[PDB]
């Protein structure tokens, strides 16, 4: 125990530590985009007299005939079929209202609700009382997007088996432009732990439920062999998100792979990052390439 | 096409009621139901139509 | 050693290409086995047996895992068949990955392919309400066709760039591996119910309306509550593109086609 | 109805030439069709079940009914799979050397 | 007859006048004032079920 104590170090800009040229259209707001004679606007343009006007910075992405701007920060936007993470923030006589880093606030229906028992026995007023009993103030769900409301809200459903109350794990909150879109948001790595990778930003992180809807409470000690790959998961998603790098499978597993050589708890520095975040990309680098 | 797919979609806490007029090959679409789902089917069958018409 | 064999081509004039083939096979095989080794071993027989019935062995169990595999499938050909036509149009990317056009697409109810390339390649969202809430008739009058010289120059028009993006469709519908004629993917489209509509918008009294067009009066409502519904369906399409400018006169059109003889349904409705 | 009148009538009335009575008795006079099956795809089933990943389209292609008449012995199908490969280990090897090396060129 | 035009009068008379009269209504129920009737799909839902409700 020494309770190193360093200095800052001023930052190197223009990236020349790897070097590239972009080959995009690059725009801020109030750029003139193309004019021409019938196109229609997307998101981040608007339009002001014969002109197409940009509105947010970002790169073109056109689909041919629509000229948009994608913006790098913004917040979460609902799409319908889109796999989410959300925590109760306020429980209501007939909803609750979830926060998933949107503009506003998220409602869960009392209709769509996986009650306990996972059968056909009754729905009725009696269940209203108990409603706000189970999904207390400030729990962990994880549901899927139903509908899009008429001013940007979204209607979330738990109609299934894998959607319900979380258990025990830790929550790493990024932004919500660096997950990977695919058809397979649910994962089982092969290391003692599984994730959920949330379009809204959140990563959920737990050990595998051994063999084998928030019924089972096992509120009973982890093994320590666990935790350690916790911590290793936990580390190494701060690492890879950091930077630039898009988060998904391959990855995690690359970085947890590249992880091993050195303790956990010494990984926090500058440079031990730069090692693994530079070798994670050559490692990509000379297997997709 | 429309029948299959709900059938195929619908879960299995539902006990349909079938009712057809009369279809020859009944004993096995049952047995197709009764076995896609983990569910158990019974067949009624009658004769003799009454008020007779020529 | 046999009596002489009739001869499959020339005798009997069979002038298979396949026939000569096989034929020559036959004899290259035999001079070939005359000149066998394994023949002449001490236990050839009953190595030979055991081989063919290890070889019967693999066929089996070879042949139980294709019955129980998922190439078996009828119409799997079909399907992919009608995903590679599904991923040359820019809906889906690589290997099940959906892109923004390929979402606008999933929340409507009929003609998903025609609609979405008419949103993008821009013919409709330059015009009036009650116009293109005429246009949007030809998919689902389900009526013969027979249009009327009378109509608007711009109508005339109107008609063509809609079918023309039917013939950008049909090229890369047949020429994918799908049975279905570029014509006959043309012929769905019909424009009977087309003028009727319009002043039917306008709004004129249906008394002279029926008179004047040459077709019952039950079928047009029905028409026109198919019509509200993909009218109503494509406010979801323009929200989530974020064009407002075709959104607003859609949004116009759709309580401008609201009328009340459509409503009145049943006796006992309240 | 349920005896609500004497009996009940059914008359064809054939107004333009004789009607071929020989088909007929193909229709009076015969079982009704089996219950075939007509399970067809469009791009709307396979849109809307991509959106959305719960299903996949092999598994309700495969638990349809036109695949009925092949799926009915499958798990009997993968057992004798397992018996008879089972049975493939207990084959010793066919000798191939000496001069029974253009064994299976013979056989072939 | 008395019995359909207090029947019929109660159910067409529930609609703006400009619908009340029209070639179509008028047509029908002149033949369903005979005891007569005809039934398509490509007649209106309200003149649809009215047939079925003398039936």
């Amino acid at each position: 125990m020494a309770m190193e104590m360093r200095l800052p170090v001023a930052r190197k800009p223009l990236s020349e530590r790897l070097g590239r040229d972009t080959k995009k259209h690059l725009v801020v707001p109030g750029d003139t985009i193309t004019t021409d004679t019938g196109f229609m606007r997307g998101h981040g343009t608007y339009m002001g007299e014969e002109k197409l006007i940009a509105s947010v910075a970002g790169s073109v992405e056109r689909v041919n005939k629509l000229i948009c701007v994608k913006a790098l920060k913004t917040r979460y936007i609902g799409e319908v079929g889109d796999i989410v993470v959300g925590r109760i923030t306020e429980v209501q006589q007939k909803r609750w209202k979830v926060e998933t880093n949107s503009r506003l606030d998220s409602v869960l229906l009392l209709s769509s609700m996986n009650l306990p028992g996972g059968e056909l026995r009754r729905r009725s007023a009696e269940d209203e009382l108990a409603m706000r009993g189970f999904l207390q103030e400030g729990d962990l769900i994880s549901a899927e997007v139903q509908a899009v409301f008429s001013d940007g809200a979204v209607s979330l459903h738990t109609r299934s088996l894998k959607y319900g109350k979380l258990g025990q794990g830790v929550l790493v909150q990024v932004s919500p432009s660096l997950v990977k879109r695919q058809k397979t948001h649910f994962h089982d790595l092969p290391c003692g732990a599984s994730v959920i990778l949330g379009n809204n930003g959140f990563i959920w992180i737990y050990p595998t439920p051994e063999h084998k809807g928030g019924f089972i409470a096992n509120l009973e000690p982890v093994s320590l062999a666990d935790r350690e790959v916790i911590s290793r998961l936990r580390n190494c998603i701060i690492s890879l998100v950091t930077q630039r790098m898009m988060l998904y499978d391959t990855s995690i597993l690359y970085c947890y792979e590249a992880s091993l050589p050195h303790q956990i708890k010494d990984i926090l520095k500058p440079e031990i990052m730069e090692e693994i975040v530079m070798e994670t990309r050559q490692r990509l680098l000379e297997q997709e390439g | 096409v429309v029948w299959e797919e709900v059938l195929i979609m619908l879960p299995d806490h539902v006990s349909i009621i079938l009712l057809s007029a009369t279809v020859p090959n009944a004993l096995e679409f049952a047995d197709w139901i009764g076995r896609l789902k983990r569910r158990q089917i019974y067949v009624i069958s009658t004769v003799t139509r009454p008020v007779p018409l020529e | 050693a046999g009596p002489p064999t009739l001869d499959p081509v020339n005798d009997l004039q069979l002038k298979d290409m396949s026939v000569v083939e096989g034929g020559l096979r036959a004899r290259k095989l035999e001079e070939l086995i005359q000149g066998a080794q394994c023949v002449h071993s001490p236990r050839f027989p009953a190595q030979y047996l055991k081989l063919r019935e290890r070889m019967q062995i693999q066929k089996e169990m070879e042949r139980l895992r294709f019955l129980l595999s998922d190439q078996s499938l009828l119409l799997l050909p079909e399907y992919h068949q009608r995903v590679e036509v599904l991923r040359t149009l820019g809906y889906v990317d690589e290997a099940g990955t959906v892109k923004l056009a390929g979402r606008v697409a999933c929340a409507m109810s009929s003609h998903e392919l025609l609609l979405t390339e008419l949103m993008f390649d821009n013919a409709l969202s330059t015009l009036r309400p009650e116009e293109i809430a005429a246009l949007l008739s030809g998919l689902v009058c389900q009526s013969p066709g027979d249009a009327g010289d009378q109509l608007p120059n711009t109508l005339k028009q109107g008609i063509e760039r809609v079918r023309a993006v039917a013939k950008r469709i049909g090229e890369v519908q047949v020429a994918c591996g799908l049975n279905q004629t570029v014509e006959e993917f043309v012929g769905e489209l019909n424009f009977g119910l087309v003028e009727v509509v319009y002043e039917w918008a306008r709004g004129m009294p249906f008394s002279e309306l029926a008179g004047l067009s040459g077709t019952p009066e039950g079928l047009v409502v029905r028409c026109i509550q198919r019509l509200a519904e993909m009218c109503r369906s494509l406010r979801g399409a323009a929200r989530l593109v974020g064009e407002p400018v075709l959104g607003a006169k859609m949004e116009t059109a759709a309580t401008l086609l609201r009328r009340d003889i459509v409503f009145a349904a049943s006796l006992y409705t309240q | 109805r349920r005896g609500l009148d004497p009996t009940g009538t059914v008359i064809l009335l054939c107004k333009g030439r004789v009607p071929e009575m020989a088909d007929l008795h193909r229709m009076m006079m015969g079982k009704p069709s089996q219950l075939q099956s007509q399970f067809r795809l469009t791009y709307t089933m396979i849109l809307n079940l991509l959106r959305v990943d719960a299903l996949r389209v092999e598994d309700m292609m495969k638990r349809s009914f036109s695949e009925f008449p092949s799926r009915k012995d499958s798990k009997a199908h993968e057992q004798a799979l397992a018996e008879l490969t089972k049975r493939l280990g207990a084959l010793e090897e066919p000798d191939m050397t000496g001069q029974l090396v253009d064994l299976p060129e013979y056989y072939s | 007859k008395s019995e359909i035009h207090l029947f019929l009068q109660r159910c067409l008379a529930r609609l703006r006048g400009s619908d009340r009269q029209l070639p179509q209504v008028l047509h029908m129920s002149e033949l369903l004032n005979r005891g007569l009737g005809v039934h398509h799909s490509g007649i209106l839902p309200i003149l649809k079920e009215i047939v079925e409700m003398l039936f």
